[PDB]
């Protein structure tokens, strides 16, 4: 409730929580390659005729599909470039002293970037000899998409940057995190324990100097504990894990649908453009297979917009997460929901299978309570010597400085107190002083 | 007793032959095949994708496939002209043969 | 459709370790059909007398694409004698028959014989007797096929022509096309019967010759009749059982075959364990739009219930009228 | 019977436009998360 | 029949096609403004969202004028011209 | 019926086609209005 007079009341917390804000990112899509003569001709010779009638339709497919490829390397490329820092300290095990980097800790990848993906399902890549592998081993899953690729001749192809290379780009970003946020700028790097910036994030937050020292070990359990949540997060009710999930479906869906065209009759008599030629004498055949391929065609057009319209949002998605790893990763942000929920304290890049992942540790206020409080004190003997809190609101305890953030009074000092023009609302004291104003 | 088997696809994927001897049907798989093309050089490279050698100097079998006539230089390049994707590179001898080299992370200062 | 008991299988191929939508004639799901039970017929002391039964054969329904038919579902169950009430038996399986006729010329019937060992099906004219008794005679309450189990159904001697004897005292038969005899072995486990009508010829499904537990019917016969039949009349049966050997039968359910899409479930044997029917409910189109028995907690626009003409207005002109 | 030669085509639109549906509703609840304030003074008659 | 010639909402029905509802109602999202109005005037009194301050939204105006740069003296002087002139800019916003 | 079914299959596909295109169209707006609702929640917060 607003106060009709000078004094204004406050709502300040006296407990405080930190919790863990995960988000996910897509800054690229598995980059596919269609071969439009076997997709759609099936090696027939009526086929080619006819689509050379058409114009060379197959021949305009194939470049789109490397035009898309060259953008999403360039986009990776870029990518890496922002998140790799000019200065890092080398990861060692204990990293963050009394805070727990463990699971951040690289076991390869670090074990929470490894559960990331374990917990997500993935269709084995096989890039080294998958097309060998589907003969031998059969379809791995009934429908397999993998196998699926192989007989109707499209290809996936693999990602710019290895995992052992993405892996040191995180590893490195981990140890750039402890130092950067020292001072402004990025031209020197400061090495300094993970806990004594965690503690200067905090005093940016406006707690006070000297609660965080009497909660140094409390700080560091609570922030243990958000990072223990933060390893049992992966789950089905997380909107970021199923994000991951539903970015690897869409891949998955976009290789399904190309097999099950084929197999469309599309008004043809038999889908298998074989079964029409033995079926059929070969003007009427043909007549059928026009009709497969004004289909198939649709298909590969469709296919190839989708996948440019997918490269285009995946590319403007990794632009915004280059910002972020800037904004959240590499400095604590003032920007209120651009990161973690709440105020910022840090945050922590992993890989993720079509883009990055990344966690927020942010501050919570909880038990609120109401205190009278006032905008400046001003000597009554010396209308002119006044003074206003510093990140901090000033409170009857005659009077005492509270942190922003959380409540806790302390004697008023020149160092917590800036000087101010004298105003209405401004109280007069005399009965009591402190030391700025006593001059 | 229906003799053919067909699966969600549609597709053939088995049949009972006379014989009484199950046979699994996969329809003939295509070996996909792409191109590393330099102009400068005027050379270009034949790249197979998930295709083991031995189905194709001889040929390089590298982690994104097998790529035909291809040399190892094995030499650290932090900037590829031909990237093969993962920490793979193909980098042409200036003409001679592209080399397969491995993309080098670059280190931070260590403080 | 669920438990998927008596669910055509398509004779062109076989799906196994899949789930689809499958376009095919089925019965509805949650349809109980036509129940039709054969009783004993009357008799005293040890003496077989006049026959009791329902007049099934007065009964006519639509044959349109076809029926399926449950066998033995009630039997191996203790069950009181529908001819006594006071006697109680434990069911034994029976087999159905059916006659089905194009005009009401030949007639195509199928006759359950020697006690369930054989099964005979037949297109043949058939001509009503004067004796009394008899279709053409006067005072005859229905015609039913009838067997003595103390003679026909004796293990020594098992009679294959003796339904089709009293069936030829009944009706006369005439100018029968063609006479086929299928063996079936009796079992006391439950089975299906479906019959379907294609250009090529009739179809004969029975589940016992290939998935018995499963239920499946597996086409076992082909019948080369080239006249559509519009109308079924199923055939009353009367077993000469004596007092003393009164036994309940098991009752056959008959199910109409109408085109419905059915989601399918199939094992890696390939037998369908279990089935969805979209038409039933709204539910069950939701199931077979997604092709998935099992479906993620969600809200699913599906499609919308259509209004259904009860009415049809027709509108012309007329002018002009005769002058006297 | 012309539909299903194609394939379900019809039961593919309906889930597809189910699907925007929802993630327009996801956006909604998220949006309005994001407006709500953790402490707020109440509106008063001549506020300001 | 038809609301309006060629109207949309009956053509949905006979067509089958149907618009689905919002999420949220009218009344909720009222709600979610108004107390977004009562939390703007004490959010902005130092940084951090931890701790809320009620104070008047007039006072709240002042600073932020203050923070543009406009010195406290002439802020006090024109108190009432300031409000004047929010209070014409509003009046723009009605006929906007 | 034969020449009715073909004149049935030209509106079958034309119809088709326009439930498709309304799909992409509903999708294309949506991930619109989706990019549109994360600038009004920065709005809010830096300016509101």
């Amino acid at each position: 409730d607003q106060l009709n007079s000078s004094y204004f009341k406050l709502s300040i917390p006296t407990n405080f929580s930190f919790g863990v804000t995960q988000e996910y990112i897509q800054t690229t899509i598995q980059k596919v390659t269609v071969d439009c003569k076997q997709y759609v001709c099936n090696g027939f010779q009526k086929c080619e005729q006819l689509l050379r009638e058409y114009g060379q339709f197959c021949s305009k497919i194939n470049q789109a599909l490397h035009g898309a490829n060259l953008r999403q390397d360039d986009s990776v490329r870029n990518l890496f470039a922002s998140v790799k820092s000019s200065q890092s300290s080398p990861i060692i095990p204990g990293f963050g002293g009394d805070f727990n980097l463990t699971l951040l800790e690289p076991v390869a990848r670090s074990a929470i970037e490894d559960l990331l993906f374990d917990k997500v399902t993935i269709a084995d890549p096989g890039y080294m000899q998958g097309y060998d592998d589907c003969m031998q081993q059969g379809p791995a899953s009934a429908r397999d998409l993998i196998c699926a690729q192989y007989v109707a001749g499209y290809k996936v192809l693999p990602p710019l940057m290895d995992v052992n290379m993405e892996a040191a780009y995180t590893s490195s970003l981990l140890g750039s995190i402890a130092g950067v946020g020292w001072t402004a700028g990025l031209s020197s790097f400061a090495a300094i324990p993970f806990a004594q910036s965690i503690f200067y994030r905090l005093n940016g937050v406006g707690i006070t100097q000297q609660v965080l020292s009497e909660n140094q070990k409390l700080i560091a359990n609570k922030f243990n504990q958000a990072l223990g949540a933060m390893q049992t997060g992966f789950t089905t009710t997380n909107e970021a894990f199923q994000k991951v999930q539903d970015a690897v479906n869409n891949n998955a869906q976009a290789l399904s649908k190309l097999a099950s065209e084929l197999s469309n009759t599309f008004g043809a008599i038999s889908a298998s453009i074989g079964d029409i030629i033995q079926r059929l004498d070969p003007p009427e055949q043909d007549a059928q297979i026009d009709r497969l391929i004004n289909g198939r065609l649709t298909t590969l057009n469709a296919f190839v917009a989708q996948q440019l319209v997918r490269s285009e949002s995946a590319a403007l998605s990794a632009q915004l997460a280059k910002d972020k790893v800037n904004e959240c990763v590499k400095a604590q942000s003032k920007r209120s929901g651009f990161c973690g929920q709440g105020t910022h304290i840090v945050s922590f890049v992993v890989n993720a299978p079509n883009g990055l992942y990344f966690m927020h540790v942010g501050y919570y206020p909880s038990n609120h309570i109401e205190v009278v409080s006032a905008y400046g004190l001003c000597d009554a003997a010396n209308p002119t010597n006044c003074i206003a809190p510093v990140n901090g609101y000033f409170i009857k305890t005659e009077w005492s400085y509270t942190g922003s953030s959380f409540y806790a009074p302390e004697p008023i000092t020149s160092l917590n107190t800036k000087y101010v023009a004298p105003q209405v609302t401004y109280q007069n004291i005399s009965t009591n002083l402190p030391p700025p104003l006593l001059g | 007793q229906q003799r053919f088997v067909y699966d969600a696809y549609q597709n053939l994927v088995g049949y009972y032959s006379d014989d009484g001897n199950y046979y699994c049907l996969r329809a003939c798989v295509s070996v996909p095949v792409s191109v590393i093309y330099d102009k400068e050089t005027k050379t270009h490279a034949t790249l197979f994708g998930s295709v083991a050698c031995e189905h194709i100097y001889g040929p390089l079998q590298t982690p994104v496939g097998c790529v035909l006539g291809l040399v190892n230089s094995s030499l650290f390049v932090e900037d590829c002209k031909l990237p093969l994707g993962q920490s793979l590179c193909a980098l042409p001898d200036t003409p001679g043969e592209m080399r397969l080299a491995s993309i080098a992370f670059n280190h931070p200062i260590q403080v | 459709v669920s438990k998927a008991d008596g669910i055509i299988y398509p004779q062109g191929r076989t799906y196994s370790n899949i789930t689809i939508t499958y376009q095919g004639l089925f019965p509805y799901q949650g349809d109980h059909g036509d129940m039709y039970v054969y009783s004993a017929g009357h008799a005293t002391g040890t003496t077989p007398q006049k026959l009791f039964v329902a007049n099934y054969s007065q009964d006519v329904k639509q044959f349109a694409n076809g029926f399926v038919v449950r066998i033995g579902a009630a039997a191996n169950s203790t069950g009181t004698v529908i001819i006594s009430p006071s006697t109680s038996a434990t069911i034994r399986k029976i087999y159905p028959a059916f006659m089905l006729g194009s005009s009401v010329n030949h007639t195509l019937v199928l006759l359950p014989d020697g006690c369930g060992t054989l099964l005979r099906a037949f297109y043949c004219i058939l001509e009503p007797r004067s004796g009394n008794h008899c279709p053409a005679g006067n005072s005859y309450t229905s015609f039913a096929t009838y067997h003595t189990p103390a003679t026909d159904c004796s293990d020594g001697n098992y009679n294959r022509n003796a339904s089709l004897n009293s069936f030829k005292e009944y009706f006369n038969l005439r100018n029968c096309t063609f006479m086929y005899t299928y063996n079936i072995t009796e079992d006391e486990i439950l089975e299906w019967f479906g019959i379907t009508q294609t250009a090529q010829g009739v179809h004969l499904f029975s589940s016992r010759y290939v998935d018995l537990y499963g239920g499946n019917m597996f086409q076992f016969a082909t019948l080369p009749v080239y006249d559509t039949i519009k109308y079924y009349s199923i055939i009353p049966h009367s077993i000469r059982s004596i007092q003393s050997d009164r036994k309940a039968w098991a009752a056959f359910y008959v199910y109409k075959l109408q085109p419905l899409t059915f989601l399918l479930d199939f094992s890696v044997d390939g037998y369908i364990r279990r089935a969805i029917d979209c038409g039933f409910n709204d539910l069950s189109q939701l199931h077979c739009s997604y092709e998935s028995f099992d479906v993620e907690s969600g809200v699913y626009s599906v499609s919308s219930f259509e209004a259904k003409p009860s009415g049809s207005v027709v509108e012309q002109a007329e002018g002009v009228e005769c002058d006297f």
